[PDB]
């Protein structure tokens, strides 16, 4: 109580080390009274003064510490529960050696009181903004993957950003992150984002690198034909093959593109045990 | 051109084939994200390096 | 023999300097002193004070927060630190759960981190710092610890064949680099009290059946007297200290005083540890024994 | 709160009782101050001191040689001392390259201070007696130390998930989850921490602690040693210090049994001397009454 | 300037303190590789603190010479078991690590010696002492590998125990006796148990008054029992192994057939070593 | 008496038997105790207390 008082008193003086620890010890304390509610603000507030001052260390800590009384006191992932921990993570050093390792800490929290296996989905777009702030490309990739419609937004651009950087481009070159969404998105099954994606990905390519194309339309469905970028093709193919779920079409779309079933050979396995049984 | 006509004539039927009947799976479909099991097969690293 | 540690403190050849005794001495702050003023005095290197202890005290010493990731000390521009936390190293990196709760996984991963560095070297990457201060614990577990080598060779030899090739000859290394006075030494830190005094020849003792460089003995705490308790423990202390000239003649003995307080932060810490390069003087230094107080 | 370890000193239930903290603070020299009061305080009881520690102590702090076997020390009719030491340890049990490498393999110390543990244990169930009532230990610091009390749940959580090779099994459960309730009964073993008036003890005393009650380990005591208590220049500046984290300690330790003790002006060993100071822990030490007593064991 | 100092502690009431003062001065001429200086300094500091009934302190330093004679290699002879055997003599019977130092200096005599089980001379030193801690069997083994005196204390050590039996049987002397022909014809000491048996047999003979006749022939005597088949039979096996002869063997077996099962072991290994 | 004679002319014959011709192992005979390998068979234990 009182004492409250005198460390945050060290902070403002100059005595991180001094404040951080006091707190943790004043915060310990509600938790061994049960009075999970108060540790919760307690730690939080705290953890996002010390991230603000550049305090790593201290900051990270009890960003954790946070967690461990999330799961000691059970809290359910909810909209409150994932604000705190988003909150947090805008004001995390890109740089902090322990990224991974808070960003993994809330996730799996997010995934334990939660229906979701891998998190919940609002919490992943804030979380992948942030490992992209590290350059972990990879690891934000999967957290976009399984996040929201920005999330999707962003990962397109995550790859587009990519593709451009390129200086040895390819004709291969643009499957190489043009499949990528179309295959990701084709195993989490979210047809919706497969084709979001892939329609402002590839309006991007064409406006950029004017590669001669003509638009094929049938029934409603739209193939952008590139006379130059057959392995686009045949990715956008298989998009609407997985939407009909029918193992004969399945079957002539490899047959017909023989190298490109061999370049995407774990994939298309794949795809043929999610939509094809 | 013509120089790319075969795979266009292959690319244009089996889209017309693989739409007679619309698709066990709609365009606005998004398997909630409450069921997905698996996140599918790893795919391969590009040879670029990232930055921003 | 000087009785200060300045040829190990300017030593280029150095790597590894090991920091233990009994406890509550303040193996963190003489370390702390140890690795201050190597960084200072060796300006063109990289230092890593590591504290293998299970109860990490170098964030309680020096202040800010210490993780499982390398942190450089704030205030110095080569030399960081680490201490290693067992449960956490082992999520990092039912049966995992437990592994990091079982006595002596603090040596076994505090060596593995050795390992790391020595790997490194090998693996063409280089080397991330140039000499290693250790923050270990009393006398006992730490040679517990000393003999992890061994122990790890001679049963390592009793035994992706590759992959034990790359271990067998990292450890081996290590093996040949701490039986090396050049390369590793040992700096025991212990004070003026019976308990203490003879805990480090025993200390001592087996660190030379153990092949390890001893050239080096701190004596802190010292009250250097000239109220009623300060003499009259002053004359204890001085009657152990003149058996500590006679059992370390040919040793470089470095006497440290007792501060009016505690200390911490690189501030305090520097101006304490100036006395371990050149040897305390009351005659000129007997007004800095109380500007680290408050 | 009472400022002293009477209940505890004077408690008829208790069996275990370990003296654990920081390093240096004097882990042995508090615990050689417990043995003394409790043989003295309780005559019809036998009281087994034994050091867990790799770097014994106990035989410095009271002076005489302390080897593997049991033996009483010197001055005292139910008071012994013990102090195992893992070489010595494994030649005796291996004469009545595995061996040798055994005990010198890192842990060691606390797998086989266990095994005496479960020796004690043994012996009430084959119906030998009990050879001691209670007993003090002398661990190391706080690190290591969390590790020997959490082998008897890892030495159960290991021994669950596993021709007479099947009582063996029947006799190591048994022995195990014994020592296991023994230690979470807050009247049967309790937990006296050895800290000093500065930061990193303090502080290092407050997350012993709350591991402590996590662990289900009865946590009623905390002694405050070395305090100067001045009312030279060095001393008066120094009692300031600890004056500074003493009342702080008050604050998060109010619910608790506080004992705080007095820096002699000199070492504290051999029975007479320990006896003299352990007093202090029995009733609180008073600068009034007692303000003459901290000179006497100089010399 | 030091050897004085700690024995000033010792007369003064300091035997803490002296004890260790001598052990880190020892440990130092050790450093020095004087292993000679460090012999004598432990071991005699050793006796003294064992004169001063501290067992603990003395029982410490004994091993630690030992330590050194193992670092120093110090080969078994006379000199070198003469000093063991001169601490063992102030060994308190009591000492709660009796056995220890028995051990680690029998230890020292294996390892540095052509005995597999240690020196003979040693032997005899140590087993008497395991006696006067009524370690009966232990030193048995002792005395056993030992020299002649050994022998004479042996079957002091089994007469004395055979005659403080209250419940004397005809089956209860050949417990004893058995022992000594049997522990003999193991280590194949004919002359021993022929030694060990005369003493044993001709002093049960002066005091139970049991009714005999002595048969004789070719050089050898069978005090024949008419009322302890036990004795007869453990007689004639000594005799038995020394022929070597398999059908001498059998044909004592085969008349003595309840022997013969009480014995099962002991006549399985005497086969194996008397008879390939 | 004659009570023990069938056992008597057992023990006798046996004796007379076994040393017709001198027996391979002397009665002086010491294996030296720098060659025993091994101590036999361990004995039983006595059922009788020790002391003195
Ligand atoms: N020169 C000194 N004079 C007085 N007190 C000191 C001095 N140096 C360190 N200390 C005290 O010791 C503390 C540091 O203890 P550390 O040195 O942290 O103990 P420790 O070595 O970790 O104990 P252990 O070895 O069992 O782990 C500081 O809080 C300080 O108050
Ligand atoms: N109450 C006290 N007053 C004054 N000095 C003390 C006190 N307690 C201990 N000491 C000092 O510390 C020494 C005893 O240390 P011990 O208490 O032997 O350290 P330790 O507990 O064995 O360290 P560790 O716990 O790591 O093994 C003595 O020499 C004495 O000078
Ligand atoms: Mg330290
Ligand atoms: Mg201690
Ligand atoms: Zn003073």
């Amino acid at each position: 109580a009182k004492t409250l008082q005198r460390f945050e008193n060290k902070i403002k003086a100059g005595d991180y080390y001094e404040a951080h620890q006091t707190l943790r010890t004043i915060a310990n304390r509600y938790v061994r009274s049960k009075s999970y509610e108060h540790a919760i603000e307690l730690i939080s507030q705290g953890a996002l003064s010390f991230l603000k001052a550049k305090q790593g260390g201290s900051g990270t800590d009890l960003i954790f510490y946070l967690l461990e009384v999330y799961d000691l006191a059970e809290v359910k992932v909810d909209d409150i529960s994932v604000a705190r921990l988003v909150r947090l993570i805008a004001e995390l050093d890109p740089s902090e050696p322990n990224l991974k390792d808070v960003i993994t800490g809330m996730n799996n929290w997010s995934i334990k009181f939660s229906e979701y296996k891998f998190g919940d989905p609002y919490l992943h777009n804030t979380i992948g903004s942030k490992l992209l702030e590290g350059d972990f490309v990879y690891e934000a990739e999967r957290y976009f993957m399984l996040g929201t419609h920005d999330s999707m937004i962003k990962y397109v651009d995550l790859l587009w950003d990519w593709l451009c950087q390129v200086d040895d481009i390819e004709d291969s070159t643009v499957a190489e992150f043009f499949s990528r969404l179309v295959f990701n998105y084709l195993f989490i099954s979210n047809i919706s984002f497969a084709h979001e994606s892939k329609d402002i990905f590839l309006e991007r390519f064409i406006e950029k690198f004017h590669p001669k194309y003509e638009k094929i339309d049938k029934n409603g469905y739209e193939i952008v034909f590139f006379e130059d970028y057959s392995d686009l093709n045949f990715l956008q193919l298989l998009l609407i093959t997985c939407q009909t779920a029918d193992a004969s079409y399945f079957l002539n779309l490899k047959n017909h593109y023989l190298d490109f079933s061999q370049a995407y050979k774990s994939e298309l396995e794949f795809l043929g045990q999610e939509y094809f049984n | 051109t013509s120089a790319s006509g075969p795979e266009h004539e292959f690319v244009s039927k089996f889209l017309t084939l693989a739409t007679l009947t619309e698709p066990k799976l709609p365009k606005s479909y998004t398997k909630p994200l409450k069921d997905v099991t698996n996140l599918g097969v790893p795919l391969p690293t590009l040879k670029y390096k990232y930055k921003q | 023999v000087e009785p200060n540690l300045h040829s190990l403190i300017t030593s280029t050849t150095h790597k590894w300097i090991f920091v233990g005794g009994k406890g509550g001495v303040g193996k963190t702050t003489s370390s702390c002193s140890i690795a201050i003023q190597m960084a200072l005095s060796q300006p063109n290197k990289q230092f890593l004070l590591i504290s293998t202890v299970p109860a990490h005290n170098l964030s309680d010493a020096f202040g800010e927060k210490f993780g499982k990731d390398a942190r450089k000390v704030t205030g110095m521009n080569n030399l960081s630190c680490m201490e290693i936390d067992p449960s956490a190293a082992l999520k990092d990196m039912a049966l995992a759960d437990l592994t990091g709760s079982i006595p002596g996984i603090d040596e076994a991963l505090s060596f593995m981190e050795v390992m790391k560095h020595i790997k490194r070297q090998e693996q063409g990457e280089g080397e991330t710092f140039d000499t290693v201060i250790f923050d270990t614990a009393p006398t006992g577990h730490t040679l517990r610890f000393l003999q992890l080598p061994n122990t790890l060779s001679k049963l390592l030899e009793k035994f992706i064949s590759g992959k034990l090739n790359e271990l067998k000859a990292n450890v081996e290394t290590i093996r040949q680099q701490f039986t090396d006075p050049d390369l590793t030494t040992f700096v025991c830190v212990c004070i003026s009290e019976f308990l203490s005094l003879y805990e480090t020849e025993r200390l001592i003792q087996e660190l030379i059946s153990y092949d390890m460089d001893v050239n080096s003995i701190i004596v802190n705490q010292l009250l250097f007297a000239e109220c009623k308790r300060c003499q009259a423990r002053w004359k204890m202390q001085k009657k152990y200290l003149d058996q500590i000239d006679e059992l370390y003649e040919d040793f470089h003995v470095v006497k440290m005083p007792l501060c009016a307080g505690e200390i911490r932060g690189l501030n305090n810490l520097t101006k304490f540890s100036q006395f371990l390069n050149k040897e305390y003087n009351p005659i000129t230094d007997g007004k800095v024994i109380y500007e680290l107080e408050d």
